[PDB]
Order: structure tokens, then C-alpha cells, then sequence
């Protein structure tokens, strides 16, 4: 009773952080269990850094004004969360905000670390309002297999560590000669530019094959 | 059966005549897929040529609408039966009621589209289960006729055939019973004259390379129609009163 | 006499079930009707028509 | 028919349920939010969107 | 034959090669439209909800 | 990162059983339960019967004398006879029998990889005192399901018409379902529990087929 395994005939990628993958041929069913299991694990567990939290030079809290910025504090939470954080051996680095001006400060705007990459220097992070106006303050990042939210930190910013932005599936029918009805896969993914979408395919279900390391034996 | 339900079935089933009703009660002295033989009681039985009603069930053949009738007993060896039972079920009757279908586990709910406006969305397990599966049964007729030219033949000898198309026929031309059949297939080799093609130019030319001996008769044999395929069931020959009738026949 | 009859089974009075996605195996918001509907086949068939 | 049942089922709102009154970068971890079952498919939500 | 080559070739004598679907009460002219042919085994033919 | 793997299987019928799954991390009962559900329904070993060579019999649609089943109905008995192979990947067993009286999954002639789960399932009952049906049973080994019909592109003169190919079976696996509870093992901070409980015909034991599951499970993995 011999099996057909499929490997990926094309990577159709846009860009670099989104991507479009199809695997082709499958067995009947088989697209619909790859396709949901490797998304149930690509979106909510996935090692990654960003900010779990930042401390307030102007004040002490995230309902607040800031001299030079007319961002809600939360707003600028938002942005901080949307910052793409790739860290080194270092567990929990931080980093700082400096600079100052007539103008936004950027994801470029921030202190330069030793193991740090941020890939954006586009990014955005507080606009900043005229003249001098008092801004800088310091940023720590946080590890995490999983998603956890700002009200989890028990004993404040939403934790974003999944780099996958967006996870879907398409089932579509796949021919192959005398087989009459098979799944073809397609899968797509955007992430937030740490780790390129095609390699983060392999780890997500590399999870998923060690929490199968339990079970099977022959092929190999 | 219906799982639900009125009471008119039981009626309907009966008194259409696809059902075998007992017409005296009395015990099963015998029963058998091809037969039902009753013993009657001696009540409702008369006093001379003594005991048994005996019901010959009708199996598989034709009904009009190119579907299959075919009736199974209902009834055991040994059993009692009473007066104006059901000794035998006609196709879609279950137990003396009425069966036009059957009854299965539905789920109101929109799914994926599939069922967009009134279209249907059945599992696997169905088609599989065998259940909604149905049997046709086709007659099909080969006509020898009486040409200027020449009688028409139902002879196995067919001009340009295989070995494996004059296989599922006999030696005398006729498909053999129990044989199953699709589309293409020759269910009766049939042969007419037509002599003296009237052949061309190149044609000949390629007659004269290949020596072929182009035959005088056209084949006229009837073939399954294409695309139907089932098993050949049964077979009859008409005969004209007073022509030889053939080796198969 | 339907819902009595369903108390007579261990079955809900609403008719209505919980039901699971075959794919993504998670659940169905709502609960769904289910049951059993004799249902016939008609001849139409699609290699008559065809 | 179905495909309109679709989308007002999916844009209409509840008085109250998960994920009510919160707020979210984009569209992106909306439906991120919503998949995982943290968030219902409708509840009162401010977004920052473009 | 159906020999198992020929389904190669109809994937290209069908790809570029619109086919006409009407329905039996032709009413307004939309009652006939073009679409592409995809093929699909079994004895139905496979109709977009929208139209 | 905790890996999960099996604890008590806990057989419950011939039919059926309940396996189960201890070490489950955030919401990955699911996440494995469904996928295994699917696979397990899907892809499986199985032996089920294919061709059948019956005693007088050209064809399916007659009826035997002295039986009252139809043909159609025993090869549809026959297509629910439920056996179990070791070394073989097609075996061919003999059923013999006469005399009035039911003709059940027993009377066949045992072969050494021959396991009967059912030996009191009916293939035809027996109506006269002399009437005698011998048949070759001819059962082969497959996956999923393979109608009667597929079996002849191949062809290759299977002549002799007294065989009766008869639709492929092919499945242990009736019904898969799953539940994960909350399980506590004694120190963690939430886990869950996996119960699938599964359902059989007896010819594919519960660690076998959870097994072979996961197995084609990873195995399809093989991209990366």
C-alpha cells in the first residue's frame, strides 16, 4: 500500500516578507489537514521578539500628552508593537528612542545595539511636532513560542512574537494522469520581515513533525 | 422504509400489485429466493385435491421504465403466516410497507456554497454504503432482415473484428448470458449483403499493396449503446415459423 | 408529542445540534439542524440526460 | 443568497461579546484576533485602518 | 481508443477556446454567455453562482 | 516545548476503543486530534473482499437454487465479511457447506494468515436438505475505497465469468472522534488531555492504526 508525497513544484513569492507557496500533487483530504494544522501553528506558536514594554520618559502612564507629539501614548504603543525586532543570543535586549527635531522619528531614530538588527528603518514610530520637543525613552523587547496579549502579563503592550502576519489556505483540485480527483495546496503567508516567509513555513511545521517525534517508525 | 411515516404505505404496497400476498395462511413447507411454497390450514382449506399454495416469485426482468423488478421473500422457513400476508416484498417495498427511498442524517446548513440553490451536498459514506445505487434493465433487439441483395446473418463471422471482439460472443453470434457489458461491445454479430463496393483510384492502389479481399457484407451488428455498461441477463431468439433455426438459438 | 418523544431519546428539544467542521475540525457557531429525511431519487439520472 | 448571508452575518454587530471595545493595529491581526478564537467574528471594536 | 495521450491535447485544444452556455427561456441577451472550458470529470456541467 | 505521546489505551469492545493523549501544550489537542481524525478515516490499511467465483453462477442478478438469497445480496454479505492477513497481500479462501441451515463466516477453510473477527456473520442462509454452494473467495489488501467498477481498465482476460468482482471495502476505521479536556498532570500550568475514541470493525487494533496515523502524518512533512 504505497503513499505519494508531493514536494513543492513552485514558490511564488512577492516582494521579499510575502510569499505564495503551492504543493502539489496530494491525496484526497490531504490538503484540507496540511493546510489547517500548519496554519493553527503558524499563526499562534511561533518563536519571535518585539515589545512587551516600553516606560514612559514623559509620564507614567499610556493615557497621556506629549510635548511634541500628538500621538495618544496607546497610538504610539501601536507602532512600537509594529516594530520588527530580531534578536541574538542576548535573551532580553533595550534599546533607546534618542533624537529629537522638527520631524518623525523613525525605526532608524533608535540606538544601535550590539546584537539588534531592526529591518525597517522606514518604519514608523511617533511623529514628532515642532522645535525641540522632549522625546526619548528606552524599549524592551520579550521572547515568546506563542502569542500573548497586553492583559496576560499578569504580574503594558500587546506581545507580538509570531512574525506571520497573515496565514490562508486554498484547496483547489489537482490532476494527475490516471488519478482522477487529488488536493493541491496552496499555501500564503505574510510576516513582519524577521523571518522570511519560506523558511518560517519549515520551522512552523517542524513543530509540528517533534510533536510527532513520539509516535512512528520505517520510512525516514 | 420510511423512518417517517403516515400509514397509507402499508396499504398502497399491498394493494399494488408489486407485493406477494398469501392467499391462505398456514406454515412455510419451503422458501426459497426463486420460489414460496405455503402449506395451508385445513380450516380455510377445501376438502378434495388436498394442501399447498404455492407462489413463484418473479425475478429479475424488464419493467417499462427501463428499471428492474425483482421480488425477495420476506418470510422464513418454517414460519407461520397469516391469511392476506406479505409473503414476498416487489422492488421498493420493505415489509409489506412502502419504500420509494430511504431516509438518512441531513444537516441544515449553508456549506461552502455546494449547496447554492437548492443543490444537494452528499458525504461519501453514501455512495460508498451502496444504498441510493439502482438497477436498470435495457432490452435491446437485433433485427435479421430480408434485403434484394440478401438475407442478413447473425453469424459470429464478422468482418474486420479481433479476436477479443469475437470473444463475448458465441459460436453462432450471440453474447453469452452473465457477461458483463459497456459501451462498443457486440452483443449480436449481425452481417448484410452489399456487394461490389465500387472502390476508387488509390484506394485499389492500396488494396494492391496490402492484397486485401474487402468483404461483399457490411456489418450490421448490434453493439451496447455507448456509454451504458451492465451484465447481460437474459437472452431470447424469435424464430420465423418454418427458417432454420440456428446454432445458439 | 415530538419533543416528548426527543426527551425519549437523550436528543435536545430544539432538533438543533452542536456540529463540527470536518476540516478545520473546530466548531460551528450556532447550533445546526439535524435529523433524518426520507428522501427519494428521481429519475433524472445524469447519464440520461446527459 | 448564501454568499449575502455570508457577508451580513459577518458585518453586523452584537451588544457584547469577545474581544468587545479593544483596539488593533489593522485589519490583518483583526482577523488574526478572530481565527483564534480570542475575538467574535462581530463585537464593537476601534481599529486603526487605511 | 481514449487512448491516455489524447486528454494532454484536449487541456490544449480547450485553454483559450470559449464555449456558449444558454438556458431554455432565452429572454434578454444575457440569456446566452461565453465562458472558458474547465474540465471536469463526471456528466455535469458546472455553473458560477453569480451568473 | 513540551512533546506529547500516548498513555492507556483502553479497549472497551471487539469493535471499538478509547486511546488517549497526556502531555497536550496550548490548544494542540486540536490542532493533532483533527488531523489524526481525518488521516485515520481516510488512509488505513485494509483487506476487503474483491473477487468472488461462486458455485453454478455466471453472473450476480440470478438466483442459486437452494438459497434464499439473491447472488447480489450474498456478494453483498460477502463485501461485509471482516478478516485480517499477516504475510499475505491477496488470499484466496474456500467456502464449503450443505444442508439446511445459516451459512455463516465460519464455514470457510482456514489459511495460516486467516483471522475471522465474526465468525457468526451470515453470507446466505440454506434452504433444502440437499443444496450445496461452493465458492473462492478471493479477498486482497488495499487502502481506501475502490468501487467494482474502476477495477477494468486493466482488464486482461478475466475471462472466466463465473468471477464476481464485487466494490473494495478497504478501511478498519468506521467512526473517529475526539475530545480534549483539560488533563492536569500533577505540575504544569494548563494541559490538555486527547480521548480519541475510535470505532472498528476488529481487524485493526487502536495503538496499530494511531500509529500508522501519525506515521503518514509526519510523513507527508517530508518537504522539509
Amino acid at each position: 500500500t504505497e503513499f505519494l508525497k508531493p514536494r513543492l513544484v513552485d514558490i511564488e513569492q512577492v516582494s521579499s516578507t510575502h510569499a505564495k507557496v503551492t504543493l502539489e500533487p496530494l491525496e484526497r483530504g490531504f490538503g484540507h489537514t496540511l493546510g489547517n494544522a500548519l496554519r493553527r501553528i503558524l499563526l499562534s506558536s511561533m518563536p519571535g521578539c518585539a515589545v512587551t514594554e516600553v516606560e514612559i520618559d514623559g509620564v507614567l502612564h499610556e493615557y497621556s500628552t506629549k510635548e511634541g507629539v500628538q500621538e495618544d501614548i496607546l497610538e504610539i504603543l501601536l507602532n512600537l508593537k509594529g516594530l520588527a525586532v530580531r534578536v541574538q543570543g542576548k535573551d532580553e535586549v533595550i534599546l533607546t528612542l534618542n533624537k529629537s527635531g522638527i520631524g518623525p522619528v523613525t525605526a532608524a531614530d533608535i540606538t544601535h545595539d550590539g546584537d539588534v538588527e531592526i529591518v525597517k528603518p522606514q518604519h514608523v514610530i511617533c511623529h514628532l511636532t515642532d522645535e525641540n520637543a522632549s522625546i526619548s525613552m528606552r524599549i524592551k523587547v520579550q521572547r515568546g513560542r506563542g502569542y500573548v496579549p497586553a492583559s496576560t502579563r499578569i504580574h503594558l503592550v500587546d506581545a507580538c512574537y509570531s512574525p506571520v502576519e497573515r496565514i490562508a489556505y486554498n484547496v483547489e483540485a489537482a490532476r494527475v494522469e490516471q488519478r482522477t480527483d487529488l488536493d493541491k495546496l496552496v499555501i500564503e503567508m505574510e510576516t513582519n520581515g524577521t523571518i522570511d516567509p519560506e523558511e518560517a513555513i519549515r520551522r512552523a511545521a517542524t513543530i509540528l513533525a517533534e510533536q510527532l517525534e513520539a509516535f512512528v517508525d520505517l520510512e525516514v | 422504509k420510511p423512518l417517517v411515516g403516515t400509514g397509507m404505505e402499508r396499504a398502497v404496497a399491498v394493494d399494488s400489485g408489486v407485493t406477494a400476498v398469501a392467499k391462505r395462511g398456514g406454515v412455510v413447507q419451503y422458501v426459497d429466493a426463486s420460489r414460496i411454497v405455503i402449506k395451508v390450514n385445513e380450516d380455510e382449506m377445501y376438502p378434495g385435491e388436498a394442501g399447498i399454495d404455492i407462489y413463484n416469485l418473479t425475478k429479475y426482468t424488464r419493467s417499462n421504465q427501463n428499471t428492474c423488478i425483482n421480488q425477495m421473500p420476506c418470510v422464513s422457513l418454517g414460519e407461520p403466516v397469516e391469511r392476506g400476508d406479505v409473503l414476498a416484498d416487489g422492488p421498493s417495498t420493505d415489509l409489506g410497507e412502502l419504500a420509494l427511498g430511504q431516509n438518512m442524517r441531513v444537516a441544515f446548513m449553508p456549506w461552502n456554497g455546494y449547496n447554492f440553490e437548492d443543490s444537494i451536498l452528499v458525504s461519501e459514506r453514501v455512495v460508498q454504503e451502496d444504498r441510493f445505487t439502482t438497477i436498470h434493465i435495457q432490452e435491446l433487439a437485433c433485427v435479421s432482415r430480408d434485403t434484394k441483395l440478401g438475407p442478413e446473418e447473425i453469424t459470429a463471422d464478422i468482418p474486420n473484428v479481433g479476436e477479443a471482439a469475437l470473444s463475448k460472443l458465441d459460436e453462432s453470434g450471440i453474447v453469452y448470458i452473465g457477461a458483463e457489458v459497456t459501451g462498443g461491445d457486440i452483443l449480436v454479430g449481425k452481417v448484410t449483403p452489399k456487394g461490389e463496393t465500387q472502390l476508387t483510384p488509390e484506394e485499389k492502389l492500396l488494396r494492391a499493396i496490402f492484397g486485401e479481399k474487402a468483404s461483399d457484407v457490411k456489418d450490421s451488428s448490434l453493439r451496447v449503446p455507448n456509454g451504458v455498461s451492465g451484465t447481460v441477463i437474459d437472452v431470447q431468439v424469435f424464430t420465423r415459423d418454418g427458417v432454420e433455426k440456428d446454432k445458439r438459438a | 408529542e415530538i419533543k416528548e418523544l426527543l426527551k425519549l431519546g437523550d436528543l435536545p428539544t430544539s432538533g438543533q445540534i452542536r456540529l463540527y467542521d470536518g476540516r478545520t475540525g473546530e466548531q460551528f457557531e450556532r447550533p445546526v439542524t439535524v435529523g433524518y429525511m426520507y428522501m427519494l431519487k428521481l429519475n433524472h439520472l445524469v447519464d440520461d440526460k446527459m | 443568497q448564501d454568499v449575502v448571508l455570508g457577508l451580513y452575518y459577518m458585518t453586523r454587530d452584537c451588544v457584547n461579546a469577545k474581544g468587545e471595545g479593544m483596539v488593533l493595529t489593522g485589519p490583518k491581526e483583526a482577523e488574526r484576533l478572530y481565527r483564534s478564537g480570542l475575538a467574535s467574528l462581530h463585537a464593537r471594536v476601534k481599529v486603526r485602518i487605511t | 481508443r481514449e487512448e491516455a495521450v489524447v486528454w494532454d491535447i484536449l487541456d490544449e485544444v480547450i485553454r483559450e477556446h470559449p464555449v456558449l452556455l444558454n438556458r431554455a427561456p432565452t429572454l434578454h441577451r444575457l440569456g446566452i454567455q461565453a465562458f472558458e472550458p474547465v474540465l471536469i470529470e463526471g456528466k455535469a456541467i458546472q455553473l458560477h453562482p453569480l451568473v
